[PDB]
Parts: C-alpha cells; sequence; structure tokens
C-alpha cells in the first residue's frame, strides 16, 4: 500500500487519499485536486456511502474529442445534484464548475461531509 | 434517432449530424439558372442548380445567393438549399432528426422566426434550435472565457465571454466579410486590365483571393517592397487557358479588413472592432479577454492575419496585458464543430424547441428558448 | 470538546478554535450573484458566490455584505456566511461545538437575539456566548485598565474599562469606519478624472486605500506639501493594466476619521471621542485611562494614526497626564484573539449558553446571559 | 459692458446674453470633416465643419463631439466651437464680456482649470467664473430649496438644496444621459432590420429619439400592448425617402434611465438615484425635498416621464411624504436661463475672476473661487 508523504501536503488531504485508494474506486487516486475533476470518482463514492447513482446520465471516460470538456462538466453537475440533494450536504455557493474547475475550498467542503457519511 | 447540425453561412453551407467531428455536406449556398438558348441537346431541361452542379455548369447560368449579411433574402432558394442539403448532400428524413441552425448576433428576429416556421411546417422537424455561430466557435475550441472574432462570407462579428456570460452590451457586428473582399478584389484587377463581371467570373475571382491573397504585416513596406521588386507577382490560369498575374493585389485585398475605407466605410479596423468590444466589458475580466482572441470562419484563413491582429491589438492593449490570438487550423468549420458539441450534449436534449411547444406559440417561441 | 471563535465583522470574517494564535479563515464577508447573460451550457447551475471565490469572479457578479455598520441587514447572506465557514472553510460540524459570537456595542437587541436563534436552531450549536468586541481587545492586549478603541469596517467605538470593570455610561460609538472612507476615496478620485462605481470597483478603491492611505500628522502642512510639491504623488496598477496616480487624496481619505465633516457628518473625529469618553469617567482612573489607549481593527493600520492620536491627545489631556497609545501589530486581530483567550478560560466554561438555557428562555436569554 | 452666458453640454451649445429669457444661439457641440474624395470643383476648399453646417453637410463627413459625459476630451475642436460662439453664432469680441460657464458636479479639476486658462489666455475674457449646472437650474425655477434632476447629452446628477446651502455629500452623478439612449436605440433598431452605423446616422437616430420616443407609466403593460397590438406603431422618413416604422422601440429606448440593466449598467435607475440622494440628506429637510423635485435638461423632456418619476418615488417615499416634481417646459434650457439669472444680479458682480487674480494665482484660482 502507498504510505509515502507528498512534498505538500496535510494530513487532512492524506487521509482524504488515503481513504480514497481504501474505498476502491476504479482509478487510484493520487492527486485529490487531479483526478475528482470528471467527478466519476465522486460518483463512485456517492454509491460506497449508499447514494444512487444513474449511469446513464454520466459520461463514460472516454469522453469524445468534441465536447469532452462539456461532458466533465455535466459530470460535474450531476455530482453536485447527488451531493446536495439525496447526500443531504451544505454546500453553499458551490455549483457543478467548482469541481470542474478544482476548487479546493469547496472541494473539501464536499470530501469532508463525505468523511462524515 | 439523432440530431442535424446545419451551418447555414452566407457562401458555403455546413451540414452534418451531431457527433461527428467535421461536417459531411460542404458546398456552396448558391442557386444558379440557365441564362442562353438551348442550343445543346438535354442540357435545357432543368431549370434550376443548386450545390456543386451549379458552380460547375456555371458557364451558362446565373448564380444567386439566398443569403446576404447573414440575412435570408430568397426563402424559397432557401428552401432549395435546404431541399438539397436533407435529401441530396445529407439523404435523410428531417422529420426523424432534431435539427440545429445557426445565426449571427444582431440579426433581424424575423430572420429567426421564418426558418423555425420552414423547420417545423416545411420539413416537420421534430424540434429544432437556433444558436449563435460565435458561442459554437467557443464550444468547438473548448473554452468558457474569451472573445469570439467570426469573419465568415457575409458578416464579421465580436462576441466577449466570460466563465460562460455573454457580455450583450459589448458584441460588435461588422457587416464586411469574405464577399466584399472578393468585390473589392474584382475592382482592383482592374488597374491589370484584367476585367471579371458576370457572377460566374465573380466566383473565379474567388478562388483567385482564397489562392494567392494574403495579409501584409506591415501594408506600408509591402506596398514599397512590390513597387520595386516583381518577387510578390503570382500567376493564375483562368478556364479557357489564359493566365493573369498578380502581385500588389495580393494583400491590398485583405487589408481591407483592418482599413474598411478602401470601400468607403467609415467603421474601424477588425482589431480596434475587437479592441472597443474589450473595453466595453468589465476591467476586471479584460485581461482573461485579452489572453483568449478565438479567430473563426473561412476569411480568418489569410496567412498572416493572426500575426497582425497580434500586432494591432498589442498596439491597442496597455503593454501589460498578454494578448493572445488562438487561430485553430479547423477554423473554417469552428461554428459546425461546436454545433455538433452542443447538440451531442445530454444537458441540451431539453433545450430543443420542440414541434409541441411551436404548435403553442408560432414562430415566436425561439426568441424565449433561443 | 473545542470551541468556535467567529468574528463576525462587517468587512471580513475571522473564524477559528479557542486556543489557537490566529484565526484560521479570514475571508470577505461579502455574497456575489451573476449579472450578466449565461450563453454556455452547464455553466449557469451556481446562484450565489461567498467566500473569496466572490472575489475573483466579482468581474460578472454583484457583491452585497450582509453586515452593514455591525448590524446584520440580510440574515439570509448570513446563514450563508456562517453555512460557508463552518462547512467549507473550518469544515465542522456545529453540532459539536460550543460557538463564541462578537457584537458591536449600543447595537440593537434584536441583531443578538437573531444570532442566538440561527446558531441554536439552524445550526443547533451545543452552547454559545455573545461578546463585546472591544472587550476582546482588551484581553488580546493582557491588560485590565484601559480604554479601547475600535475600528474595523462599519463601526468605530470606545469602551473604558478599569480593573476589569467597564463604564457603560462612557461607551461611546461612532458609523464612521472603513467602508466611509473607501467610499470617500472614490468619491475624490473623480477630481483627477479617475471613476470607479460597481461594487467591484469598490474593491479595487479598498484595495488602493489599504495600500497607499495614511494618515497625516499635521493636515494643514502635508496640504500645502502635496500643494508645492509632487513627492507625495504614488501610483496604481489596475487589474486591466491601467495605472492611476494620487498624491493628495493618501491623507485626505484617513483624515474623514480627524474631521467627520468631510463626509458630512456634524460628529467630533476619533481623538475627541476618546478623550470624550475619559472625561466621563471617575477622575480618579482618567490618568490611568490616558496611559492605556488601545487600538484595533484594520481601520487602525494607517501609517502615523498612532502619532495623530497621541498628538491630537495631548492636545486635550490637562498636559500633567502622561498620554500612551497602544497599537500592537496584530491590531486587525485582537478581537478573535482575546476571544480564543476568553474561550480557551476554564472560567468562562460556565458562561456559555446552553441550548437547555435557550429552550427555556428563548431567544431573550443572551441578554440575561451576555 | 453685459456679461455672456455660455452652456457648453455634451450635445448642444447654448449662447446669449445676461438678462436675455432664452440663448441666442443654440448648435450642436460638434466638428466635422470631410471623408470622400473632392469630385465637385471648389467645394473641397474648406477641412472643417462646426455648427449647423456640419450637421446639414454631414453626407460626406465624420462627426466627432469635443465633450463627453461633461469632459473636454477634445480641446482643439472645442477652442472651434468656442470660436465659433463668440465670432460666428454672437458676432462679439470676448476681451470686452466677461464671460460665464457651466460645469457638472464630481469632475474633473483640470477640466474646470484648462477652460479657466483659455478664457483667460486665449479669448483674454476680462473676467469669468464657472457655476454648476443644477445650481442655476434652481435659479431658473425662482427657488432656494429643491432637490434638482438635471439629465442632458452626457451626464445625469442630482443636487440636494436647502434654504440656498447646497449638501454636497448628498450630490449624485451618473453617466447614462441621451447619448447612450441614442446608442441603445441604434442596437435595437437592427431587430426590424433597419441598420445605422455612421455618426451621421447616429444623428439620424438621435432625431428619431427626439421625435417617436416616450417613457412607459408601467414598462410591463407597454410591452404586453405593443406584443398583441401595432397601435403604437410610429413611421419616420430617412433623408433618402425610405421610411421607417417602430412600435416596441419608442419606449424600450427611455426605459434604459430607469433600467440601467438594459445597456450593461449596474447602476439604479435616476427615481432610485433620487430617492438616495434624499435619504442621505437630514431628516429634517427630506419633505422639502420630496415636495420640490425640479426637472431639467434635454433628457428629461420624454412624454411621461414626470409621472414616471412621481410614481417610484411615491413607491420609494415613506407614504406619509407627497411627492411633487418641478418640470417646466422651458426644461430644454433651465441651465442657460439660471446662468443669466445669476450673472444679472448685482451680488454676483464680485463673485467674478477677474483676469488679475488668474495673473496672480493661475488657473487653480478656479476652485476658490467657484
Ligand atoms: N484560405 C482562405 N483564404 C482566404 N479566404 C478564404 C479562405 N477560405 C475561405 N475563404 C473565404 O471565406 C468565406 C467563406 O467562409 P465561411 O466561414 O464558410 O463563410 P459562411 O459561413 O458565411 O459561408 C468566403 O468568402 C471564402 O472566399
Ligand atoms: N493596512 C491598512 N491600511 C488601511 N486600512 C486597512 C488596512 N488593512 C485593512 N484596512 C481596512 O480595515 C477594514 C478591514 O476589516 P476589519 O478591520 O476586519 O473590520 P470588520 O471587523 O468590521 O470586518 C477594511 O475597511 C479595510 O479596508
Ligand atoms: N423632446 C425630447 N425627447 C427626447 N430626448 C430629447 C428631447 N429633446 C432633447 N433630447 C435629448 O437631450 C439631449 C440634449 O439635452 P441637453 O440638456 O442640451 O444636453 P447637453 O446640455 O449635455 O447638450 C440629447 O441627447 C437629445 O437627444
Ligand atoms: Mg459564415
Ligand atoms: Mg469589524
Ligand atoms: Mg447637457
Amino acid at each position: 500500500i502507498d504510505w509515502t508523504l507528498l512534498e505538500g501536503e496535510t494530513r487532512e488531504e492524506r487521509t482524504f487519499r488515503n481513504w480514497m485508494n481504501s474505498l476502491g474506486v476504479n482509478p487510484h487516486v493520487n492527486h485529490l485536486y487531479a483526478d475528482l475533476q470528471d467527478a466519476l470518482v465522486i460518483l463512485q463514492l456517492y454509491e460506497r456511502i449508499k447514494v444512487p447513482v444513474d449511469w446513464s446520465k454520466v459520461n463514460k471516460p472516454p469522453y469524445p474529442k468534441l465536447g469532452a470538456n462539456m461532458k466533465k462538466l455535466e459530470n460535474c453537475n450531476y455530482a453536485v445534484e447527488l451531493g446536495k440533494h439525496p447526500a443531504k450536504f451544505s454546500l453553499v455557493g458551490i455549483g457543478g464548475q467548482d469541481l470542474n474547475d478544482g476548487n479546493q475550498t469547496l472541494t473539501l467542503a464536499l470530501v469532508w461531509q463525505l468523511m462524515r457519511r | 434517432t439523432t440530431a442535424l447540425v446545419c451551418d447555414n453561412g452566407s457562401g458555403l453551407v455546413k451540414a452534418g449530424f451531431a457527433g461527428d467531428d467535421a461536417p459531411r455536406a460542404v458546398f456552396p449556398s448558391i442557386v444558379g439558372r440557365p441564362r442562353h438558348q438551348g442550343v445543346m441537346v438535354g442540357m435545357g431541361q432543368k431549370d434550376s442548380y443548386v450545390g456543386d452542379e451549379a458552380q460547375s455548369k456555371r458557364g451558362i447560368l446565373t448564380l444567386k445567393y439566398p443569403i446576404e449579411h447573414g440575412i435570408i433574402t430568397n426563402w424559397d432558394d432557401m428552401e432549395k438549399i435546404w431541399h438539397h442539403t436533407f435529401y441530396n448532400e445529407l439523404r435523410v428524413a428531417p422529420e426523424e432528426h432534431p435539427t440545429l441552425l445557426t445565426e449571427a448576433p444582431l440579426n433581424p428576429k424575423a430572420n429567426r422566426e421564418k426558418m423555425t416556421q420552414i423547420m417545423f411546417e416545411t420539413f416537420n422537424v421534430p424540434a429544432m434550435y437556433v444558436a449563435i455561430q460565435a458561442v459554437l466557435s467557443l464550444y468547438a475550441s473548448g473554452r468558457t472565457t474569451g472573445i469570439v472574432l467570426d469573419s465568415g462570407d457575409g458578416v464579421t462579428h465580436n462576441v466577449p465571454i466570460y466563465e460562460g456570460y455573454a457580455l450583450p452590451h459589448a458584441i460588435m457586428r461588422l457587416d464586411l466579410a469574405g464577399r466584399d473582399l472578393t468585390d473589392y478584389l474584382m475592382k482592383i484587377l482592374t488597374e491589370r486590365g484584367y476585367s471579371f463581371v458576370t457572377t460566374a467570373e465573380r466566383e473565379i475571382v474567388r478562388d483567385i483571393k482564397e489562392k494567392l491573397c494574403y495579409v501584409a504585416l506591415d501594408f506600408e513596406n509591402e506596398m514599397a517592397t512590390a513597387a520595386s521588386s516583381s518577387s510578390l507577382e503570382k500567376s493564375y490560369e483562368l478556364p479557357d487557358g489564359q493566365v493573369i498575374t498578380i502581385g500588389n493585389e495580393r494583400f491590398r485585398c485583405p487589408e481591407t479588413l483592418f482599413q474598411p475605407s478602401f470601400i468607403g466605410m467609415e467603421s474601424a479596423g477588425i482589431h480596434e472592432t475587437t479592441y472597443n468590444s474589450i473595453m466595453k466589458c468589465d476591467i476586471d475580466i479584460r485581461k482573461d479577454l485579452y489572453a483568449n482572441n478565438v479567430m473563426s470562419g473561412g476569411t480568418t484563413m489569410y496567412p498572416g492575419i493572426a500575426d497582425r491582429m497580434q500586432k494591432e491589438i498589442t498596439a491597442l492593449a496597455p503593454s501589460t496585458m498578454k494578448i493572445k490570438i488562438i487561430a485553430p487550423p479547423e477554423r473554417k468549420y469552428s461554428v459546425w464543430i461546436g454545433g455538433s458539441i452542443l447538440a451531442s450534449l445530454s444537458t441540451f436534449q431539453q433545450m430543443w424547441i420542440t414541434k409541441q411547444e411551436y404548435d403553442e406559440a408560432g414562430p415566436s417561441i425561439v426568441h424565449r428558448k433561443c
């Protein structure tokens, strides 16, 4: 198991990434603000916290060259929607573009509530 | 089934399915009619020519463009082009495909309503949508922030977007494009004794413009270079086998984009129009607009166009701003590519104007949905 | 477990944990909303911006401060700020932490009751407490005797304390602070032709004020100096790369603190207000108050503010008194520092308003326990 | 001898003599220069056009306004307009007449200083003065108490006055006026397919605005009225004999005064700006300000604008306050009329900046004497 420390990671970040790896999401999450941008890992986590995910609304990791950014945006919007309503998380001033753009404050606001759940 | 993406430009028609990376059909937006007595057997039996057939038979035909300056001025010929597009080039039943159409900004509202009515009543499409061409050019570049310079055959327009938000008060539009450059090249070609006066010869001059014209990085020393030396001169062969030669007209034609006064227009060039569009935007987004100048349309294919725009906007910016111009090789199909992207998104499938919606609000539904 | 200390200022939010030496979260107390047309799909899903994201995207947002003059005027945006600070910036469940809030003196009583109701019914914190900001500034200095001059973004107030006892009858409050100096700087910037009018441009003027303004030791001499020479001129670069220059406005902005008539107010300056607060105290404690003038808040960070207050009060004192101004470098966080000190005292653990007390007395319990 | 009153607006120039009841000369504040090759022998000899001749020959000229937003942006063309005013329209030697000029509030100080230097060093006037346009509008109303709303071609501003005392902290200025409404009408005229692009066409759109536009008493029902019926449609004839028709654009243009967001501005409308200016005044004088809302300038000449303001302010007032707007027919010249009144008073004759004072203090004397 990967127990290394990065050059610039806090214990909170390391715990989040460690549970990412331990929970068994299909991608090996190395950077929180670099692997969640497609929201595919977040949707997987939603399944692990017993929040249902309709993958027919989820754009698969093989994105077409045309519109891949839009497909990822749609995935982030769906992830935010699943985090607000059925997951019951406090996400004031958070939108799908924030996860798409990797806003650390709003992303941590979601992953710590994922820890809590 | 699948959505159709028809980019009805002024000069060329771009059409195909959503999800493809290029338009399946690209043909001139013209209609040709015979202009001579039926002296050849079998040739006189066909009353109208639409696509490339009108271009290949232009020696005995009068060519008309149904759209001028992005406005459909002949609607019956536009329907001929739409039937040709659906039934001959794509060979699809429009009743089975939602169709995505495009338009320039600041256009008359009746143009959008009539094409909505045409698609729902003449073609009975299940759903349709009208999108702004510059926004689709932004979709094609994978960006949500930036000012787009779109230049096709009829209209030049600028649209600034930040984080997916447009600033409509800063949208600019100029009725100077490729067709006007062709007409100016026709006028300046008489200085060397060449004459081109029929609509067919206009297509010949268009081919010359697309093949030998370029944008000078500095017009005044290019003028001196062509006045002293011959190295700028190039030759072209006419359909009868005559050969013409141009040196100076190669860059004097595209210079009109930067100097519209060559054709008596008072308006500022495309560089000043882009800069003024940025200066109408809020001061906090100007740095991001200066770094995202997207080029689009066939008139932006001249060699040296991006370098000249870089130099002119840099001459206009506060120097501290990093001016960047984005000019992808696929610039000729950025609008269509963006349309296939948008029509492919699942988040867009509720944005279609369905026929049922149109059955309630009539053609005015297009102003609310689009 | 651990108590939370939240100093809800008019301009900035200071939050963290009791026992820490500095607030862990310091973000602007603003809410931003889009002011332009969304045109790209998927991007329009975000209706609100709260923290620094409202400041970075301010070019397309209208910014609202939920607190004015130390009064919470928007209670829904205030709930948004509290949700943001608890779940996004501190990332703690408020149901497990007693929360310490702050407030200015002479405030409307309903403000204190409403924040008590919010903390017990929206966040249902186990216990809470509302403290006066100047008292916490005394705790941060370690003193128990002295007059505190607190000046944040919305309110300037004076509170005298002797041997740990306040004199409430000598508490003075002035509704003039940093935001009013910003708006006055905007008003006087037009004299050079610099125009700032949007809520986003007010943040730029605030940045200019925090970077170039200072307090003159003698206003009439600095005015004559700027009227003679340009040696007081200084330049600032706008976000689009424009450069502005100000000389005289650098000290005329903070001079309003000593001359509130610049903005049309009839009230006396901060020096006279401090002196008058001392002259309302018992003559036996005035000597100790004159030796302990404690300043706090960002508005007390101007260069020369302590020298000017020292000179002005010396001019007002009976000459035989010794005037001392205390101006720690951590002046910007003295209220939060004193709140973490107070919340970490074991003797304070019985002063918390518990939820059981609130469930019986309602929101009015805060007037008794605090 | 007698004093000259010159009201240099952004769009029109009002000039005459003190003691007269109307300006003797009223002409556009423009300079025209030829933009075409000289094709008629002997007609090309004139390099520039200034007054009504620039407007009558605008078909072959490019038109420039020297003043924008009440700021003189071109000083050479401003001297041309002043020379035209003194020597061609009034036909007087300025060296024999004290000259009274006007200015908006919150203007750059260099503007007032430069016009002072121009009047003393170029026109060598014996004395001069610079007055505030809203104060003169109060003089024209025969009043010493009231809030004046002045709206001309470039600037809209509010000035509260009580018993002859201004409240400078409550003065509010908005850079939205008639020229911006003209540019917005141009933008929305394209919806019907009318295109206006040349500066001469801007003058045509201004004429259309001055003839067919009006303020809706309720914009949301006027929009539904124009959407359901053509009863609001009206026709206009272009200089080549073409006829245009507008219905909806007639009231959507002036609505920008109440909804500056139409042109992408964040600012509140003129009704809220007036109300906010009153609420910055002392609560004791607010009743008298609510009862004396003086209107001035050509942009206040729209039909129904006083009724709309009375309704909007009534909706903002505490209901107990009666709201009254004073909108005289001579609103277009209230500034000039007030200037001739002021220059006629014997108590004002000591207030002239004499050239001797200017020779010893320089152009900054205007800041002390005005
Ligand atoms: N390589 C090129 N160099 C110069 N002009 C070109 C080039 N390619 C296309 N054009 C011109 O651009 C115009 C067509 O561009 P397009 O974007 O298809 O316009 P539209 O969409 O209005 O039909 C024509 O005027 C054509 O002559
Ligand atoms: N170095 C500085 N010089 C002048 N003003 C400052 C400086 N730093 C901060 N300020 C001003 O002080 C205020 C900072 O907010 P703060 O003092 O925390 O008030 P509040 O507690 O009400 O939010 C703002 O008005 C800010 O412009
Ligand atoms: N009757 C009217 N209806 C609408 N607008 C008018 C009318 N009369 C004048 N205007 C507009 O008012 C402006 C001129 O007003 P004026 O007070 O002379 O401004 P300035 O003093 O700045 O030149 C122009 O924009 C003009 O179009
Ligand atoms: Mg085109
Ligand atoms: Mg504060
Ligand atoms: Mg005016």
